[PDB]
């Protein structure tokens, strides 16, 4: 969720040199899932994330090929 | 008596009298022109030089008058001509729009209710956040269905995707606020265990610190009086004298290209037509200078918010301060001779291509 | 600009003239006040002496040039009526006045699709020339430079609209009284503002000429006395009254015993000297209270005397009667707000808008000559400013709600001073709130006090119908309120004397059985009253009572209070008692609209229109419930086959509209032939009531149950399938069957008659005749009903018009109506 | 019309309205509409032992006038004599 993303950003800020892989997933994924939409949290927090070069943004929860991930 | 208020801070009128438009409009224009003059002088430029360094100019509502005046300036010995033009336009707009729709007393029950529900002191303009224009217009339509034609409200400023201002009589906006209060969810309410589609909308609303319903039907009768006064005072803007493009606030088009009277169009934009900031700011640029009022709570920061991630830098040209996130500049950036003067914002598509 | 204000020279060889000039006049030309002095060199210690002769005349001539635009003439009678010039209210004048006094209400501001109103304070600018001319006459002589305004007030005339731009107003002024008090001469003036011939509002102003006056031959007074109420108990009181020459009854044989009298008099006196009247005259109407609490005139007071030391009429009335006060104070005052205000730095703008060009407010030299603390602010500006405060806060910025406003000018006020106004709600008068206020200057010195009369918000009264009674209904109010006590005691005494039971006993104890005994003459009379009751529709109610009956017994199971004949009068009495308590507290708005749900119409019509007295009201309510009891067929067990059911269409189906319910009921009462219909429409799509045979409610309840349980010319035919299915499934049960429920249908308890249904259409005209005997022709006042009463039959405000008369036909036909409608032209002329 | 004729007609219509009342249905929907919309009634005072018509008025308000009241800023009050005595009598608690 948004709060979880903020906590990830704080972790990445406390260690600006260590690489942190932010693995974002929406509630649409299999297994234990959340209630969150897959896009609105990213539209909300993409700028905050990118202000930290040590964070790598990974998108998941609903992909199966190159056509829908492109 | 501006100079007396400036030299004697005690003889200055109260805040409400300073906020009335016959005072406010000229003085906001004067503040903008003073910031422009300071920026030009500290850089060693004549106003014409500083203008030539610009690719274009525009203004949010009232600032459109200052922008056109700036676009005409050539030399320090003739800057007061454009200063007089701008200040006269603002003076007459303020006077005629105050005579068209003066403010009156609000029932104390309404103010008590607004204050109790953590809403602002009611005024002729209500800003709404986190809702789309479509949504806000549905609410405005339902509220207007009951009111008579002369008490109608309407969307005056489209400041962004989810940032709108509705202008109208203060009591009609209070009724609209009641309707909205019957359609909001508390900020504290946690909806983390509610599926996304079923969550209730959290959206803000507040009254702006203004004293006139700008860009509204209420002020239309002031248009002819303002245009007659500007003619009687020999104030006009000729496309041959504007040296940089000035963008219209209703359709973002170059005012020079327009065939009719430019002053008439500017007045119409300020008093009648709504402002679409994004349509007006669709120009291309790397830097935007904000000479307006309000410091970091003004037009520049709003524009930055609307244009984040596109590699555009906004500098608040009227305030010296340090920004922690450093996502927009302050007055120091304009004059810094070292590399710190040139700071570019991130363009994601290029940075992470 | 620099202008001459004082010129000093020798007018004569011995006369020093000090001409004082005023430059702010009504036409721009300076007006000078020549003050003359004698120079006597022989008196070295005091060579200068003022010329006192004609001094007041000179001062008044100056003030006449400044205030009155007419030829200077002091020779007119103070007893005459003063007539002012016609005043046309324009937007410019209202704007200037509101900006001069600082009134920011939106009613007085030009706005689209709305007419601009003028503030109540504009009455003074409209009628100043008429009011101030009252203190000029030669007989009322005084130094206008020592004049003090003591108070001012406005009083809207009931039923009059506020002033508004575009109105032509005429003003009229009369001197109410002029009395020589030891410390000066008080002059009381009353101004009347008229619009389109009708009067709009009245202005009162009290003026004070400070000085020593002894010309009592020029003085007169007029006071309207308090209303005095006297209750005539014994023949001794009648003898005392008849001994008074002034107690003159129109009908000398009028029976005053056990009557309440009110005296509404006025005293007009002239003075021979400070303590003795040269003439006293007291006069006014005497009226007697009627059983509907209405007063009608039955005689006059009149008294005339020469030299006297007092008024005997009012002395007697005070000693023997009670004073009726229209103002009633709340338990404790309710604080509204404490507000801050400021006097302007200059009095010139208010002077120029109001026309009050008195030099003491604008000229330093004139104010100094008047021994004033400075260039004082107009007291009228302060009154207007405080009234604007009150209008905004006490009336919530609704101009029209301010109907009365009075101010007392206690101390002077100077320009550029901060004022402190405290407003509070203290009492009520005739449905209006009493607002006291007090204004203190910075030294905490009171400078202005007064009262305001503000209307309450637009109010409606709705009276509950049957179904809410309980043991002890209204008994606490009966313990506390005197009006409630009077209402219940009059009803109880009447029931005890006529039918041999007390309604209060039933309300308090809820007996299961009540026997009435017919022993003795009184008992025989009560038996007669019982036997005379009929249900023409001519069955006799109480068919067992006859000339050999010694007693009768009302019976029930849980309590007689839940029996129609006793239930309706108790509810009516409780509601009337509550409303009379509200009336005694000055709490009922004069324009309030009212309605009543079922039995409520009667309480409401009695409470707000006083169409019938308490004794008449309970009889009609008692008879109404008695006819209901014998309006349905009952077996030996008193269990009829009729009932009522409460339906909630939104509960059987979210898309089932009242036209869908009306469809089912009409079809369920059509394909089956039984009597059933909707009797009450209470809440749209949430509450309805149907009445009919208890059997036909079960089929409806079941039919809706089928509609709810399932998802439900063809539609009419399909429903006929449903109606038949349930029709027989309940007809099998015995006649006194049992109604159960649906998910949305809940029968009522204790209801057996289908009232508010077409079933009781035969026994209506006889009931109409019964009412005509009890609601009298003269007791109906149409002002009390027109536009305010909303009948359950025709749910439209009561209007005596051809459209209304035609309307009643449409629902239910009526032979008298078609006569009125057809002959509506005869009645018009 | 002369006042006496008007009184006569008013009495006739009143007595007729009352006679026919127990036979006709109680049109309370239209009455509530009339005094809630055509009068803009700000105070509704219910005289009776229980808050029945007051609850009915509140339910009518919550179903037909939520938007109208808010748009016109009408802050209606519904009072029953049995429970809202303090507001009716203006005797606020100390
Ligand atoms: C069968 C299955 C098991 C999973 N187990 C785990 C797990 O043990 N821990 C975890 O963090 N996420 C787990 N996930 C979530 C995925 O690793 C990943 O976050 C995302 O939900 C995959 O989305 P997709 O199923 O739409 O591709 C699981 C998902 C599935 C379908």
């Amino acid at each position: 969720s948004i709060d979880a993303i903020s906590q990830v950003i704080n972790i990445a800020k406390a260690h600006p040199n260590f690489p942190i892989a932010l693995q974002w997933t929406g509630g649409r994924g299999g297994g234990h899932h959340s209630f969150e939409d897959a896009h609105t949290p990213m539209l909300q927090m993409y700028s905050k994330i990118r202000r930290h070069p040590n964070i790598m943004l990974i998108f998941g929860s609903g992909f199966g090929s190159a056509d829908d991930t492109y | 008596n501006i100079l007396e208020w400036l030299e004697n801070p005690s003889n200055t009128p109260d805040k409400d009298y300073l906020l009335s438009i016959p005072i406010s409009c000229p003085l906001i224009g004067v503040i903008q022109l003073a910031h422009y003059v300071v920026t030009a002088k500290l850089l060693g430029f004549t106003p014409g030089e500083l203008r030539s360094y610009l690719k274009g100019a525009t203004g949010h509502s009232q600032g459109l008058v200052t922008a056109v005046a700036i676009a005409e300036t050539d030399s320090w010995e003739s800057f007061f001509v454009s200063v007089r033009k701008a200040i006269t336009v603002l003076f007459f707009i303020g006077v005629r729009c105050y005579e068209a729709y003066p403010n009156t007393s609000l029932p104390p029950s309404i103010l008590e209710d607004s204050l109790e529900n953590n809403e602002g002191v009611p005024s002729p303009m209500l800003s709404i956040s986190n809702l789309t224009q479509e949504q806000v217009q549905d609410y405005v339509n339902k509220t207007n269905s009951h009111l008579p034609a002369g008490k109608q409200v309407e969307i005056s400023l489209v400041n962004g995707a989810k940032n709108l201002v509705v202008s109208g009589p203060p009591q009609s906006l209070y009724g609209l606020n009641l309707t909205l209060r019957k359609a909001k969810a508390p900020s504290g309410l946690d909806q983390s265990r509610i599926p996304f589609s079923e969550r209730k909308l959290k959206f803000s609303n507040r009254f702006l610190p203004v004293a006139s319903p700008f860009h509204s039907h209420l002020l239309v009768p002031a248009s002819d009086l303002i245009n007659k006064d500007l003619v009687k005072n020999n104030v006009s803007f000729n496309a041959k004298d504007i040296q940089i493009p000035v963008y219209d606030t209703f359709d973002g088009s170059d005012l020079r290209v327009l065939s009719g009277s430019i002053s008439e169009r500017i007045v119409d934009c300020i008093i009648r037509l709504p402002v679409k900031w994004e349509t007006t700011t669709q120009f291309k640029a790397t830097h935007i200078l904000d000479f307006g009022p309000g410091g970091a709570s003004g037009l520049g920061v709003l524009t930055h918010r609307n244009k984040d991630g596109t590699g555009v830098r906004v500098i608040v040209a009227g305030t010296l301060d340090i920004n922690p996130d450093d996502d927009y500049g302050f007055k120091q950036e304009i004059f810094d001779v070292t590399s710190n003067g040139l700071k570019k914002n991130p363009n994601w598509l290029e940075e992470y291509h | 600009e620099l202008k001459p204000t004082v010129i000093l020279k020798l007018l004569k060889e011995n006369i020093i003239q000090m001409e004082m000039i005023e430059n702010r006049t009504m036409d721009g030309k300076p007006v000078s006040l020549p003050l003359l002095y004698n120079f006597n060199p022989d008196n070295g210690f005091a060579p200068i002496s003022e010329v006192m002769e004609d001094r007041n005349q000179r001062i008044k001539e100056m003030y006449w040039k400044l205030w009155i635009d007419e030829p200077f003439n002091l020779d007119f009678d103070p007893r005459d009526v003063i007539k002012g010039k016609d005043f046309e209210i324009t937007a410019k004048e209202v704007y200037d006045f509101t900006h001069a006094v600082g009134n920011n209400c939106e009613d007085f501001v030009s706005r689209p699709d709305r007419t601009m109103l003028a503030p109540m304070d504009f009455a003074i600018v409209v009628g100043w020339r008429a009011i101030i001319k009252a203190i000029f006459p030669n007989t009322v002589d005084g130094d206008l430079l020592k004049l003090v305004h003591l108070s001012n007030g406005y009083k809207m005339i009931p039923g009059a609209k506020p002033l508004q731009v575009g109105d032509v107003v005429s003003t009229t002024a009369v001197i109410e009284s002029v009395v020589n008090q030891p410390t000066g001469k008080i002059v009381d003036v009353v101004g009347t503002l008229s619009r389109n011939g009708k009067p709009v509002m009245e202005v009162t102003s009290s003026f004070f000429y400070r000085g020593n006056y002894t010309d009592f031959e020029n003085t007169f007074q007029k006071t309207v006395e308090p209303v005095y109420q006297m209750h005539i108990k014994t023949s001794k009181d009648i003898a005392v009254l008849r001994s008074k020459e002034w107690f003159q009854l129109d009908d000398e044989d009028f029976d005053l015993l056990n009557k309440t009298l009110t005296f509404e008099t006025e005293t007009e006196v002239t003075f021979k000297n400070a303590n003795i009247f040269s003439s006293v005259k007291c006069f006014g109407p005497i009226k007697v209270e009627l059983p509907t609490k209405e007063t009608v005139e039955i005689g006059i007071v009149d008294y005339e005397a020469g030299a006297s030391h007092g008024n005997p009429v009012v002395d007697f009335l005070k000693r023997n009667g009670s004073t009726l006060e229209q103002k009633v104070n709340l338990e404790n005052p309710i604080p509204i707000a404490v507000l801050d205000s400021y006097t302007p730095s200059t009095n010139e703008p208010y002077a120029r808008v109001s026309g009050d060009l008195n030099p003491i407010h604008v000229s330093r030299h004139f104010a100094s000559y008047a021994n004033l603390p400075g260039t004082i602010t107009h007291g009228m500006f302060s009154s207007a400013s405080v009234r604007a405060l009150i209008e905004n806060w006490a009336a919530d910025s609704v101009s029209s709600r301010v109907r009365g406003y009075t101010c007392q000018f206690v101390d002077m006020v100077l320009p550029n001073t901060a004022l402190k106004t405290s407003i509070q709600h203290v009492g009520m008068i005739n449905g209006r709130k009493l607002i006291k206020f007090e204004t203190r200057n910075e030294d905490d010195v009171v400078v202005l006090t007064g009262e305001a009369e503000i209307e309450q918000p637009v109010t409606t009264f709705v009276f509950t119908g049957q179904g809410s009674q309980e043991q002890g209904m209204g008994m606490d109010l009966y313990k506390t309120s005197k009006a409630a006590q009077d209402v219940w005691n009059r009803a109880d005494n009447h029931f005890k004397d006529t039918y041999g039971f007390s309604i209060l006993d039933i309300v308090i104890n809820n007996p299961v059985n009540l026997t009435i005994h017919f022993g003795g003459e009184k008992g025989k009379r009560i038996r007669e009253n019982y036997s005379a009751m009929i249900f023409e529709t001519t069955e006799k109610i109480f068919k067992e009572i006859n000339e050999h009956s010694t007693s009768y017994t009302f019976r029930s199971e849980k309590g007689l209070l839940s029996a129609t004949q006793f239930t309706q009068p108790a509810l009516t009495l409780m509601e009337k008692a509550a409303f009379e308590d509200l009336k005694s507290k000055g709490l009922i708005p004069a324009d309030a609209t009212f309605a009543g749900h079922s039995l409520g119409e009667y309480a409401a019509l009695a409470s707000l229109a006083d169409v019938m007295s308490i004794e008449s009201l309970v009889e009609v309510v008692f008879y109404r419930g008695m006819t209901m009891q014998v309006a349905v067929p009952r077996d030996e067990l008193g269990r009829s086959n009729y009932g009522m059911i409460a339906i909630n269409p939104g509960r059987v189906a979210a898309s089932f509209s009242q036209e869908a319910l009306q469809y089912v009921v009409e079809r369920v009462g059509k394909r089956t032939g039984w009597l059933v219909e909707i009797v009450n429409y209470n809440v749209e799509n949430q509450q309805y009531v149907a009445a009919g045979d208890l059997r036909a409610l079960d089929t409806v309840t079941n039919v809706l149950n089928f509609i709810k349980l399932q998802k439900i010319e063809e539609v009419e035919g399909h429903l006929f399938e449903i109606i038949d299915e349930a029709s027989k499934k309940s007809a099998v049960k015995p006649r006194p069957l049992k109604l159960e429920r649906g998910f949305a249908c809940i029968p009522l308890v204790g209801i057996s008659v289908p009232f508010h249904s077409t079933y009781l259409m035969n026994g209506v005209k006889p009931f109409k005749s019964f009412l005509k005997k009890n609601i009298i022709k003269e007791n109906v006042k149409v002002a009390r009903l027109a536009g305010k009463y909303i009948p359950n039959l025709t749910a439209k405000p009561f209007q005596v018009t051809k459209e209304y008369f035609q309307d009643v036909y449409d629902l239910t036909g009526s032979e008298p109506i078609k006569e009125i409608i057809d002959n509506w032209e005869k009645y018009e002329q | 019309m002369k006042p006496e004729v008007e009184q006569e007609l008013a009495h006739i219509l009143l007595t007729e309205l009352l006679a026919y009342q127990f036979a006709s249905p109680v049109r309370w929907i239209e009455t509530q509409d009339v005094f809630l919309k055509d009068f803009n009634t700000e105070r509704v005072v219910e005289i009776g032992p229980s808050p029945t018509l007051a609850g009915m008025a509140q339910r009518t308000l919550k179903n037909k006038y939520e938007s109208y009241d808010a748009a016109l800023s009408l802050h209606r009050e519904i009072l029953c004599y049995s429970k809202d005595a303090k507001e009716i009598y203006y005797t606020p608690d100390p």
